[PDB]
């Protein structure tokens, strides 16, 4: 019933429009640090201690970013489905005749 | 809230307590600061407030005030011991605007931690009608309005308006996030009435003669096209003057006494009562 | 007819939906207006003795 | 601890304490559709965060 059929005379028929949506997001600031004395580096057994600590710092930063991304994705889910008979977070239960 | 600070010189420990809090271990009061920060709220933290007070005190006697270089200024040796009511932390704030079309299920999701458990949730909704207020969403009808995740099944043009989660801690501390729901109405309902806010409009000849005061108009139901507004009946020119631009009426007092302005969109009318005082 | 309308006056463009608006509603002229330094009349009058 | 309160009838599902009260934990099952999101960094090379 709504197909844009056209006759051989043309005319002002089958006019259409378009829409547009806008989406936004914001950034946040993160960081951590550690301190050390010169003796804890020079006299320490491992001449590569600083490399170890820097690698661990980088690994922690990357893991924190991954966790934050996962949390944001969970928070932004468009649809949420509750298992069992649950209707909300407070009702999600593992006991009774209909556990979630 | 204002947070007091106290400083032990021998242990170099700076304790942050509540404004009413107290410590009896040798710690001396070094001043107080507002922790959620009145201007620049997300720009600074307890460390910055503890560092700005200790800068005003003597290193040799922290009860006395000193100037550089005889003040407390190495924070690497100072350790802040927080013993004030803990603040709630929004881990995931609400989207600033969610958008949908009539008939779809909307879902808000706030993450909140910190404070003292248990944490309670109370969703509220303000209509888009001009002059409306927030109001608790019934958590008996909607079990999700008492949890961190709200769900609004089958939205309507009346679902449109601001939503807001208010989280409270066991100490009574609170945090809130808000989100405007925009609903796309395919066939907008035709106007039934125009609402004016504020109505009545209170004016003072002494205070409002230059700039006047404004009345905003909205349509009912919400999402109806209000159309072009015009003044159908001017106020008494001996009491007030009125001009309309878009959906805003500006009214200026002339002399004390009551008058009315009638505004129309050509099909509906609304009377604004105007009360002018000296 | 798709119109630009007046986004800054509350009338969105036809292309913009209920949850959209113009990204750029004005052009920013990056050359700023600045005031010149005040004139000095007594500093020039001062002769200098080296300390 | 975001789930309902848990009692001695727990058949063996995970729980955690919330201020001295036991509540069931809630676990997700997430589906991430194609091109549904992107991450934002400040002065990045387009491949990873700076």
């Amino acid at each position: 019933s709504k197909l844009p059929l056209l006759t051989e005379n043309g005319g002002r028929v089958n006019r259409v429009g378009f829409t547009r949506i806008a989406r936004e997001g914001s950034i946040h600031k993160f960081g951590f640090f550690y301190e050390f004395t010169q003796e804890s580096i020079d006299f320490d057994s491992d001449d590569g201690l600083m490399e170890h600590l820097s690698r661990e710092l980088m690994n922690g930063a990357t893991q924190i970013t991954e966790a934050v991304l996962q949390k944001d994705l969970l928070a932004a889910a468009g649809t949420v489905l509750y298992a069992g008979a649950a209707t909300s977070d407070a009702t999600i239960t593992g006991e009774g005749s209909t556990p979630s | 809230p204002v947070l007091k600070v106290m400083f032990h010189k021998d242990t170099n420990v700076a304790t942050v307590l509540d404004a009413s809090g107290s410590l009896s271990d040798g710690s001396v009061e070094v001043g107080t600061f507002h922790h959620p920060d009145e201007t620049y709220p997300d720009s600074v933290t307890i460390y910055h407030g503890v560092r700005d007070l200790l800068y005003k005190r003597s290193a040799k006697d922290p009860s006395q005030t000193a100037s550089y270089p005889n003040n407390i200024i190495n924070m690497q040796v100072i350790s802040i011991d927080m013993k004030a009511t803990p603040r709630l932390i929004l881990g995931t704030a609400l989207p600033r605007v969610i958008s949908t079309i009539e008939g779809k299920d909307v879902t808000w999701h706030v993450d909140v931690a910190g404070g003292k458990a248990p944490l309670t949730y109370k969703w509220q909704f303000k209509a888009n009608t001009v002059g409306a207020a927030f109001a608790d969403i019934d958590s008996g009808e909607n079990p999700t309005a008492k949890t961190a995740t709200l769900i609004n099944h089958a939205v309507t043009a009346e679902s449109a308006g601001t939503y807001k989660v208010i989280v409270t801690d066991a100490n009574g501390t609170t945090i809130e996030s808000s989100s405007l729901l925009v609903v796309g109405v395919q066939e907008p309902p035709e106007v039934a009435s125009i609402v004016a806010y504020p109505s009545p409009l209170a004016l003072s000849v002494a205070d409002d003669i230059t700039d006047g005061k404004t009345v905003k108009f909205s349509s009912l139901p919400a999402g109806s096209l209000i159309g072009t507004l015009s003044i159908k009946t001017q106020p008494d020119s001996g009491k007030a003057t009125a001009e309309i631009s878009g959906n805003v009426l500006t009214v200026k007092p002339v002399a004390a006494g009551d008058t009315t302005v009638v505004v129309t969109n050509g099909t509906k009318e609304v009377t604004v009562t105007v009360n002018v005082t000296e | 007819m798709l119109n630009y309308n007046a986004p800054t006056d509350g009338q969105k463009s036809s292309i913009d939906g209920a949850n959209s608006d113009q990204m750029q509603t004005f052009f920013w002229l990056k050359k700023a207006i600045i005031t010149a330094r005040k004139e000095q009349y007594f500093m020039p009058l001062a002769s200098v003795t080296n300390m | 601890g975001a789930g309902a309160q848990a009692t001695g009838a727990n058949p063996g599902y995970r729980t955690s304490m919330v201020s001295g009260q036991e509540h069931y934990d809630v676990y997700p099952m997430l589906v991430v559709g194609d091109d549904s999101f992107t991450s934002i960094g400040f002065q990045t090379d387009g491949k990873s965060l700076k």
